[PDB]
RNA sequence: UGUCCCAACGUUGGGCCCGGUGAACUGUACAUUCCAGUGCGGAGUCUGGAGACACCCAGGGGGAAGCGAAGACCCUAUGGA
RNA sequence: AGGGAAACGUGAUUCAACCUGGGGCCCAUGAAAAGACGAGCAUAGUGUCCGUACCGAGAACCGACACAGGUGUCCAUGGCGGCGAAAGCCAAGGCCUGUCGGGAGCAACCAACGUUAGGGAAUUCGGCAAGUUAGUCCCGUACCUUCGGAAGAAGGGAUGCC
RNA sequence: GUCGGGUGAGAACCCCGACGGCCUAAUGGAUAAGGGUUCCUCAGCACUGCUGAUCAGCUGAGGGUUAGCCGGUCCUAAGUC
RNA sequence: GUGGAAGUCUGUUAGAGUUGGUGUCCUACAAUACCCUCUCGUGAUCUAUGUGUAGGGGUGAAAGGCCCAUCGAGUCCGGCA
RNA sequence: UAUGCCAGCUGGUGGAUUGCUCGGCUCAGGCGCUGAUGAAGGACGUGCCAAGCUGCGAUAAGCCAUGGGGAGCC
């Protein structure tokens, strides 16, 4: 007997993988008979013709790390394999910094906090690099 | 003068779209066009050709996929010949 | 790189044609010039005294 | 590549001709086909 | 029919890479010899491959307990993890 | 720091034996040779001695001025580029 | 509608594709033409001709061969890892056809290679070969210099897990 | 790769299962050129296949490629006639 | 601090190249290959397809390099015995 | 007396030799243009089964007429 003509039959019938196709080894003589597609998909309804299941990797192992390296862990200079800057681009760290301040002082103008003198003395200080963060800018505002 | 038809292409697959689709298969002269192969089949057997489909064999011949109306029956137009 | 088999690799340009006046396989597609008989180049067939013996 | 209409009319002929002698004009003759053209082993013209 | 413990110390004179299969050759012969019996003759279940090839084609174990049986009427023996 | 003193052990694939498949190089003839001599002055074959029972397996390549290429060097040609 | 044995989800973050902006550079200035838009709607008729298989490569291509060579494009967003389209490991998918096998603790010898005490370039034309060093952070850094650089100079320290 | 089993006159290498592995910009998926029927089916082993073969890209016979909306076709480029 | 310049750096990203091993191979896997090592890798960059230049002529960041395994004057046939 | 040397015998391999000639080579006489009224050449077809050659051209190893020829032919 020769099915290797109904495992490719059998596959695309399943949908699936010709290696994941199983074919009972008790009844290769009745598979061996199979020759149109609708012979295949008989013999997949009495389940002599099935489909293996197809793993996927665990995740378990990555999520506890996760979870360390989320909480501050495992991230030691013995852990650490690219630059600084390579772990964290520095221009888009500042775009980050820089917008957070510029959203703040724009809240105390609208709130009253601040005249568009004050704030726009505080802005250009801002955009000059003035403040390590929206924390240092409120401590500063506060004289 | 060469003449459309040439004879029915018969063979395993000719006959499932005859027995389930309705339709006639035929061995062409390549320089018809699908409005000939339409006319010279209706005018041969008497019948309303619905749709025809070409294609240039690897044998150097032209086979044509004609599907009759529903109001005609391949089975029994190619049981006359 | 080899200028030998390494180089045989590339090839896969079609050049040499049958022709449609002569029937041999020497029409270059390309050039619009049959090699073999001249169509293309001259109407009149392509020819050569050398192509036999100086008294043949 | 893209195959015109007389170019596959003409690799049909091709392989048409590479078939066998009928048996029958074996028989026929009281008794090779010389030119037996294998895709890989030869090469057709174009 | 008896249990028997084949050593498969010999393994290591075959390439490591290919550890199972000389073990699994080792255990016919094995079994060939104490059951009066041809190499032709010794049926191996499957459940003796797998055990030797538990760990990878390269790490077959040291030992490994056998039970066979030995009869019928050209004489062989059917053998089997435990 | 096995480049060396100064080599050792081990690992894998070969190598060795078995089944199957199955070329080429090379061949005037003869040929078990060794030491000397002689010869166109660089001999398995001449001369004198010595040695030498036949066949086969494995080896590392001393000799066959080994095999491969009508010497690129040099000179000659009322030669070539 | 379809598809699924079944359930036949909702929110989020980062966001290839795709869309839409801003800046900078040129002793370099980054096609053309058909066509489309501009220019509505109903109904009906027509839409012929050629290609369409398969391979696309450690066997379907070129290389005399089922040749370890050569041969363009797209998939560059599958998971862990990590700077990463890297290693290493593993999915999906593919494969056991880089297609001859059996046996000897399996000697000499060879190819690839691991480890070698004490010495440490004595080796050799020559350190050839091999080895040492290494990622990341902190400290620190000479001569010289065209002031850019030299520079990762050198040198010192740290590095896991919970 | 290994153990069972299937087919067969014949099975290490054709097929099924398990176990063990290999490939991760490729040994996966879709394609251009080029090839030209190599595609599928049935029947075979004198040839071809680095051994064998019940297998095959081999031998023989049949079958297979369906388009208004995917390409060509149309436009124009270096340039060509 | 921002900005992100460069025939700029590191880099087996892809790709291109080819320094040493005078390794493996050298009747090869191969009439220029295999492995490790090494160079470039935003540019005078690499690359596909199309296209132009033809033999005392092309093309040449120049080696007498290259013009289909053919180059201090290609290849084919003829002059030609 | 293994491995083996020389000659022969039987069988093989091989295809010389002899014989044969549907082919060549050369001389000699006769004759001599074809084509847009689409030649020569080529391509693809064409048979019951048809791969090659020959013939032929969708009227496709052929159709018609006249003469010859003759009981066979495809
Ligand atoms: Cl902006
Ligand atoms: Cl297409
Ligand atoms: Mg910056
Ligand atoms: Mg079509
Ligand atoms: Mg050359
Ligand atoms: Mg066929
Ligand atoms: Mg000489
Ligand atoms: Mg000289
Ligand atoms: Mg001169
Ligand atoms: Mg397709
Ligand atoms: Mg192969
Ligand atoms: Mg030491
Ligand atoms: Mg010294
Ligand atoms: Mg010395
Ligand atoms: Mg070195
Ligand atoms: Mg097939
Ligand atoms: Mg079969
Ligand atoms: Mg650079
Ligand atoms: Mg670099
Ligand atoms: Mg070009
Ligand atoms: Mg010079
Ligand atoms: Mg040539
Ligand atoms: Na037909
Ligand atoms: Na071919
Ligand atoms: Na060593
Ligand atoms: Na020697
Ligand atoms: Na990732
Ligand atoms: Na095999
Ligand atoms: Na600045
Ligand atoms: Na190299
Ligand atoms: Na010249
Ligand atoms: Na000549
Ligand atoms: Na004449
Ligand atoms: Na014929």
């Amino acid at each position: 007997t020769d099915l290797s003509a109904q495992k490719r039959l059998a596959a695309d019938v399943l949908d699936v993988g010709k290696n994941r196709v199983w074919f009972n080894p008790e009844r290769q003589g009745d598979i061996a008979d199979a020759i149109t597609r609708e012979d295949v998909r008989e013999l997949v309804d009495e389940g002599a013709i099935q489909a293996k299941d197809k793993k996927g990797n665990s995740r378990g192992r990555a999520r506890e790390r996760q979870k360390k390296r989320a909480k501050g862990h495992q991230k030691g200079a013995g852990s650490r394999k690219g630059k600084a800057g390579a772990r964290q681009n520095s221009k888009e760290d500042w775009e980050s910094r820089i917008r957070a301040q510029r959203t703040k002082l724009r809240e105390l103008r609208d709130e009253g906090t601040l005249s568009s003198s004050q704030y726009r003395d505080l802005y250009d200080k801002a955009g000059g690099g003035e403040f390590d963060s929206v924390a240092d800018l409120e401590r500063y505002i506060d004289a | 003068s060469w003449d459309v038809i040439k004879h029915p292409h018969v063979t395993e697959k000719a006959m499932n779209d005859m027995d389930f689709q309705n339709k006639l298969q035929f061995a062409v002269d390549d320089r018809a066009s699908k409005g000939e192969v339409a006319d010279a089949v209706e005018e041969q057997y008497d019948v309303t050709v619905e749709q025809v489909n070409t294609q240039n064999t690897m044998d150097g011949e032209k086979k044509a996929v004609v599907r009759l109306s529903e109001d005609d029956d391949a089975q029994e137009v190619a049981s006359r010949i | 790189t080899g200028a030998g088999t390494p180089s045989q690799g590339k090839k896969n340009t079609t050049t040499h044609t049958k022709c449609r006046r002569c029937g041999e396989k020497s029409y270059h597609t390309k050039k619009k010039v049959c090699s073999s008989c001249g169509f293309g180049k001259s109407a009149k067939r392509r020819d050569y005294e050398w192509q036999s013996k100086a008294g043949e | 590549g893209k195959k015109s209409k007389a170019t596959k009319k003409r690799l049909a002929k091709l392989d048409n001709q590479n078939s066998r002698v009928p048996a029958w004009v074996m028989l026929k003759t009281d008794e090779r086909n010389h030119k037996r053209r294998h895709w890989r082993r030869n090469d057709t013209d174009e | 029919e008896r249990v028997v413990t084949i050593p498969l110390r010999d393994a290591r004179a075959e390439p490591n890479h290919k550890r199972a299969d000389k073990a699994m050759i080792l255990i016919r012969e094995h079994l060939a010899k104490h059951f009066s019996v041809d190499e032709d003759a010794v049926r191996l279940d499957p459940s003796i491959n797998e055990a030797a090839w538990a760990r990878g084609r390269a790490n077959t174990p040291s030992k490994i307990r056998v039970r066979a049986a030995r009869f019928e009427e050209e004489g062989e023996a059917i053998v089997e993890a435990e």
